[PDB]
């Protein structure tokens, strides 16, 4: 319901209900793990070799083929069963070459249920009776201060909840131009949210054809591992268009010169360092977690006067989402070549 | 038109350095790759390896030490030296030109391709035999 | 490895290990007493001098054997055949495959 | 209480690299950022950088890039979630870098920003 | 989607017994009944029987008793509960029984009864 002659002052940074969304999604994410299986008999001695591949001594194979003792459904008999993992999930314990999982000394990893998926669906947060929600419909609204055209609504619009560290996906596009937002510009410990108008199409794929293999842990307990790699052993990657990326970086340069004067030299360099999922951009392409290198994007300089950027990724199976002290999660392998099309909407 | 011609001793005493030569006709040593291939009687051939200027001289890792390939740009020939002739070394040997070519299956920038070899023309052979 | 087909008919000669990934096969032939000679240098590519009807299995198939398809055979095709697979997963084959012989009526 | 324990003062040679630890205890280590600051005589203070120990996201001063590095190690047990270790590896040592270093944390009030560092370590003297 | 996958067409001898499978996928298999129906040229359709795969409770047509049999096998895993297999073993084969067979499921609407079979398999030809 569009209002008249009204003006309220808003503040996105001291706002409530973003904390509530964070707590609700964390607790609901925890709630979809209790019916699923704990990998208690899986933290075990792993006899790993190199994956069968033409080995290059300068590079490294990103797959280790591990066979191990596993308990059958019967408590007396145990079997020898093999699987495939990445370098980023196993570590060498100290001739012989025996490995272990990286989470053997912090937590038992709850295996995610392969029935449930991780695609986003729009949640609308509706207010109870006696409360209302006000949305600001001003175009040039930098998210702080008085907005001149607000309108009340009973429920919010579609919020597809994405898990994206850098380069937020599937967002809400801006109206007519790029808009940068911050709590305090001269504060360099405050992140700057860039939301631009036209979306950037990004394709991402794993071209390696995998085989789901079931292993029986016990009665009613199934462990889904990687079987054979059908075809070529390739590196999973992503693509953006070169021209639209250069154009949109020109757009954010044009908008960034409003806050620092015109005669300013703006350059884009990659992330400085930290863990894996804060220096590289991480996302979830249909129940499969990619960690893609963004050095090919933020590599530019800007003076005050058909191709496509491909970028490689790494694939992890065990995750430590929200960095809890004792809560890790295995992710099951999924069949076939996996590709997804998404829209880069903004930057952090 | 190209045709090649080898030459050798034919009779070899054991534990002796074997050496073979390979003539040219038409195309010189600089214009193309070169290769040596050996084959015993009634057997499949064994590609010994390939030789070219600018370090393109990768050898069979089975032998890897007792065999050395070389060129002769002064006289425009190909040459091979062997070390430690055993009884298995009795075979007919071939110098032959070959051509490369990129088989590409994935991304070119991620080195998801390779270079295969194939010998278009061949020599005629030298029946090397080790005996005392 | 003895395959015989009364002349003018078709012919399928298999050779080598089963495929693992993408491959680049090379087919050579060998008359008795002669040097070898190239017939196929790619999965299905031939150079000049050798005619058609010597078709090859494409390397895009996963988990098959390399074949060599010959139609309208003759006494000139009576030779020893050899394969040289170049798989993108297996290492470099410094030796050839197994000798498959063709003989005609 | 909020406690920040450094290491002892160290003497290095020019061209070496000094590793200075900073153990924090008495609060939830994953929530608050860690800044590094220096004090040089006849130069005053000079800012180095910050690191958020939740992931390890860092930011350095512009004139010190390529020389400094920051890591962290969290406490992974459900019994002691409070303590944590931050690091600072300073490379490219010159005799100009003889100074006293501090690893600091902001206050916990509502109007408290990030740069008004309330809690301070005891300081570490680096002489080259 | 609701998918019903039969087996291929088969050729049998008189006096044998043909086993026809029916794999169902895309819905909760334990809830909806499975009927079997036949189509004979110059005879039209003719009813065989039904089976509820929740227990295997069956009912046969009267004039085909002693010859037909219906079983099922459920999907026992918490990851793929949707699919399921029904069977029909038809014995006492005569040359009159050369026909096309269908395993069918009713609709899911509220006024939908049991016999208005919405979803149909692709049909299996049996020639004697
Ligand atoms: C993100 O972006 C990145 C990059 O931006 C993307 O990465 C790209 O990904 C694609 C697909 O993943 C890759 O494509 C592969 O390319 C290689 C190389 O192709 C080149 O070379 C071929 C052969 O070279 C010969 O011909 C050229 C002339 O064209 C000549 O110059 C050269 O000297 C040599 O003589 C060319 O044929 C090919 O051209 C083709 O593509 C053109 C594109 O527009 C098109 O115009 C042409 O008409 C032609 O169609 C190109 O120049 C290919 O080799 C490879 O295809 C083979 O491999 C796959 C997997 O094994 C298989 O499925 C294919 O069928 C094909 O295998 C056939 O070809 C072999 C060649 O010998 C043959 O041996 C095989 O047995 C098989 O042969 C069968 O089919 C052929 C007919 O095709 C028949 O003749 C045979 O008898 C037999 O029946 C792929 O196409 C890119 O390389 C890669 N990188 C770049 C930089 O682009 C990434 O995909 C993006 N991701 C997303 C999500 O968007
Ligand atoms: C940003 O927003 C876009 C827009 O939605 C998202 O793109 C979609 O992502 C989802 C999840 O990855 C994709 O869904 C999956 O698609 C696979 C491909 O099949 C498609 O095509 C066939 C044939 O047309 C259709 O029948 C099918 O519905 C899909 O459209 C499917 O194989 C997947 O199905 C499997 O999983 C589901 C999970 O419930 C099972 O029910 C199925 O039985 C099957 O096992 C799945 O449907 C979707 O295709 C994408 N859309 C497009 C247009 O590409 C981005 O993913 C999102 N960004 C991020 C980071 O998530
Ligand atoms: C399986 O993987 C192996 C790698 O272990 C790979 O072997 C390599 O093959 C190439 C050609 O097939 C060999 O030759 C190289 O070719 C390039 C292209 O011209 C040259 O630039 C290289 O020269 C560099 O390296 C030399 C030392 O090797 C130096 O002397 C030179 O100055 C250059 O620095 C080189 O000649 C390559 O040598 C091998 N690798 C090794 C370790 O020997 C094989 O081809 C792969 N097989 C398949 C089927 O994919
Ligand atoms: C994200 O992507 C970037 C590139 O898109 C990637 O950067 C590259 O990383 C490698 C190693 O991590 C860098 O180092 C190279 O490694 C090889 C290994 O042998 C060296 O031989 C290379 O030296 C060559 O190049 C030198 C300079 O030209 C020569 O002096 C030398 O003789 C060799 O020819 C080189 O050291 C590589 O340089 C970068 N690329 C760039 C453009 O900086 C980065 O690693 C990715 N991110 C992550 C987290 O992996
Ligand atoms: C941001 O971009 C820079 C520019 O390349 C990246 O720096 C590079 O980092 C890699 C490691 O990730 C360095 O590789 C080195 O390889 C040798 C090989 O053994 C190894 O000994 C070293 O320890 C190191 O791993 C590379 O030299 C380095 N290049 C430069 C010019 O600094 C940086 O990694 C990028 N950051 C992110 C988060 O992507
Ligand atoms: C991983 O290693 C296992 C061995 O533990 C491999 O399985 C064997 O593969 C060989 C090659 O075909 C067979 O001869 C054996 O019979 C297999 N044994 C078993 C128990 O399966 C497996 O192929 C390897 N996987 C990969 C991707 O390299
Ligand atoms: C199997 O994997 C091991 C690693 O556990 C490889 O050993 C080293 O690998 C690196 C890079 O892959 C090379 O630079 C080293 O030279 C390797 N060490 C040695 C002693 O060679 C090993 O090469 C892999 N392959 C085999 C056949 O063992
Ligand atoms: C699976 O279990 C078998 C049985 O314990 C393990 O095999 C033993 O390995 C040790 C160490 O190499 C030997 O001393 C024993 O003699 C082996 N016993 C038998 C019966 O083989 C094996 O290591 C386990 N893991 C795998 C991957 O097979
Ligand atoms: C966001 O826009 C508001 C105005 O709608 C800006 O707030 C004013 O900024 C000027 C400086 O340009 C100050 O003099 C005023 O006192 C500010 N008013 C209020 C109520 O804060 C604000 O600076 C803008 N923020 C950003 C990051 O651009
Ligand atoms: C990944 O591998 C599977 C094999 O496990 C491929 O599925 C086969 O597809 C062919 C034709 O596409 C069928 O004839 C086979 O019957 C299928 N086999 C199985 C077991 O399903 C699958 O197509 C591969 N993926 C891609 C993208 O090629
Ligand atoms: C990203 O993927 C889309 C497909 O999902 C690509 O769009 C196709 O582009 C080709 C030309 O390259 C057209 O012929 C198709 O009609 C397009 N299809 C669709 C559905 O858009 C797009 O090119 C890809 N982008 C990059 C950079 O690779
Ligand atoms: C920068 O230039 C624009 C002209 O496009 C002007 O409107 C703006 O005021 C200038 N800003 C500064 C800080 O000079
Ligand atoms: C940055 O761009 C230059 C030139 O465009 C390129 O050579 C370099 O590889 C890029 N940086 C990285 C880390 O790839
Ligand atoms: C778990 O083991 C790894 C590998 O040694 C080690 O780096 C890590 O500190 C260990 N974690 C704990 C809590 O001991
Ligand atoms: C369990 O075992 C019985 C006996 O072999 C078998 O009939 C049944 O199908 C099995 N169930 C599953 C889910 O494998």
């Amino acid at each position: 319901i569009h209002l008249e002659n009204v003006t309220e002052e808003f503040n996105m940074w001291k706002n409530n209900m973003v904390e509530q969304m964070h707590t609700d999604i964390i607790s609901l994410w925890d709630q979809s793990l209790k019916p699923c299986v704990k990998l208690t008999p899986l933290c075990v001695t792993l006899q790993c070799t190199n994956v069968t591949n033409n080995i290059t001594d300068d590079m490294r194979g990103e797959l280790k083929n591990c066979s191990f003792n596993m308990t059958t459904e019967l408590r007396d008999k145990k079997q020898k069963v093999y699987s495939l993992f990445y370098r980023l999930d196993v570590v060498q314990i100290n001739s012989n070459k025996e490995y272990r999982l990286i989470n053997c000394n912090t937590s038992a990893c709850t295996q995610a249920c392969p029935k449930v998926s991780f695609e986003p669906i729009p949640i609308h947060y509706c207010a109870p009776a006696g409360f209302a929600i006000l949305k600001c419909k001003d175009k040039k609204f930098n998210g702080t201060g008085p907005c001149p055209s607000v309108s009340t609504v009973q429920c919010t619009h579609g919020i597809k909840p994405v898990v994206s560290t850098q380069l937020l996906l599937n967002g809400s596009l801006a109206e007519e131009e790029v808009m940068i937002r911050s709590e305090n510009i001269t504060n360099n410990a405050k992140n700057i949210l860039v939301q631009f108008n036209t979306p950037v199409q990004i394709n991402c794929t794993r071209p390696n054809n995998n085989t789901r293999k079931s292993i029986r842990i016990g009665p009613g307990q199934a462990f889904y591992a990687t079987g054979d790699i059908i075809g070529d052993i390739r590196q999973a990657h992503c693509n953006v268009s070169k021209a639209t990326w250069n154009e949109t970086l020109g757009k954010v340069v044009k908008q960034l010169r409003k806050h620092f004067g015109n005669n300013t030299i703006i350059r884009f360099a990659n992330s400085s360092g930290g863990d894996l999922e804060v220096t590289t951009h991480s996302f979830n392409c249909g129940g499969e977690f990619f960690y893609c290198n963004t050095s090919g994007l933020f590599n530019s300089t800007w003076i005050s006067n058909n191709d496509s950027i491909t970028l490689p990724c790494r694939i992890k199976q065990i995750i430590n989402m929200w960095q809890r002290i004792g809560q890790c999660m295995y992710a099951p392998p999924i069949q076939g070549v996996i590709r997804c099309v998404s829209n880069i909407t903004g930057l952090i | 038109q190209v045709h090649l011609q080898e030459s050798g001793p034919g009779l070899v005493k054991p534990s002796e350095t074997l050496s073979l030569t390979c003539n040219v006709s038409g195309t010189l040593v600089r214009d193309n790759y070169w290769s040596w291939i050996r084959q015993p009687l009634g057997k499949q051939p064994e590609w010994i390896g390939y030789v070219h200027d600018s370090g393109d001289t990768n050898y069979n890792p089975s032998l890897k030490s007792r065999v050395h390939l070389s060129l002769d740009k002064s006289k425009n020939l190909v040459s091979l030296r062997l070390t430690g002739v055993t009884a298995a070394d009795s075979a007919i040997y071939y110098c032959a030109t070959t051509k490369h070519g990129r088989r590409i299956y994935g991304v070119v920038a991620f080195k998801e391709w390779f270079t295969y070899f194939y010998m278009d023309v061949w020599g005629k052979g030298t029946s090397v035999t080790v005996s005392s | 490895t003895f395959v015989s087909v009364a002349p003018g008919q078709t012919a399928r000669i298999t050779c080598g290990e089963e495929s693992l990934g993408s491959r680049s096969v090379i087919w050579y032939q060998q008359r008795p007493g002669q040097a070898p000679s190239l017939i196929i240098y790619n999965n299905n590519d031939r150079p000049s001098g050798i005619p058609d009807r010597f078709s090859g299995s494409p390397g895009s198939t996963f988990g098959t054997t390399a074949t060599l398809t010959i139609t309208s055979v003759e006494a000139g095709d009576e030779a020893d055949y050899y394969c040289h697979i170049w798989d993108s997963r297996r290492p470099t084959n410094w030796v050839f495959g197994e000798g498959t012989t063709l003989i005609v009526l | 209480q909020v406690q920040l324990v450094q290491s002892g003062a160290v003497i290095k040679t020019p061209g070496s690299s000094v590793k200075i630890s900073c153990r924090a205890s008495g609060y939830n280590f994953r929530d608050y950022s860690i800044h590094w600051v220096r004090l040089i005589p006849d130069k005053g203070f000079e800012w180095i950088g910050w690191i958020k120990p939740l992931w390890g996201a860092v930011s350095y001063a512009r004139q010190l890039q390529g020389r400094v590095s920051m890591t962290r190690q969290l406490s992974q047990d459900p019994d002691d979630p409070d303590w944590g270790v931050a690091y600072m590896e300073f490379s490219g040592l010159t005799p100009a870098d003889t100074a006293e270093y501090f690893c600091v944390r902001r206050g916990s009030c509502d109007y408290c920003g990030d740069f008004p560092w309330q809690y301070w370590g005891q300081g570490t003297v680096v002489v080259v």
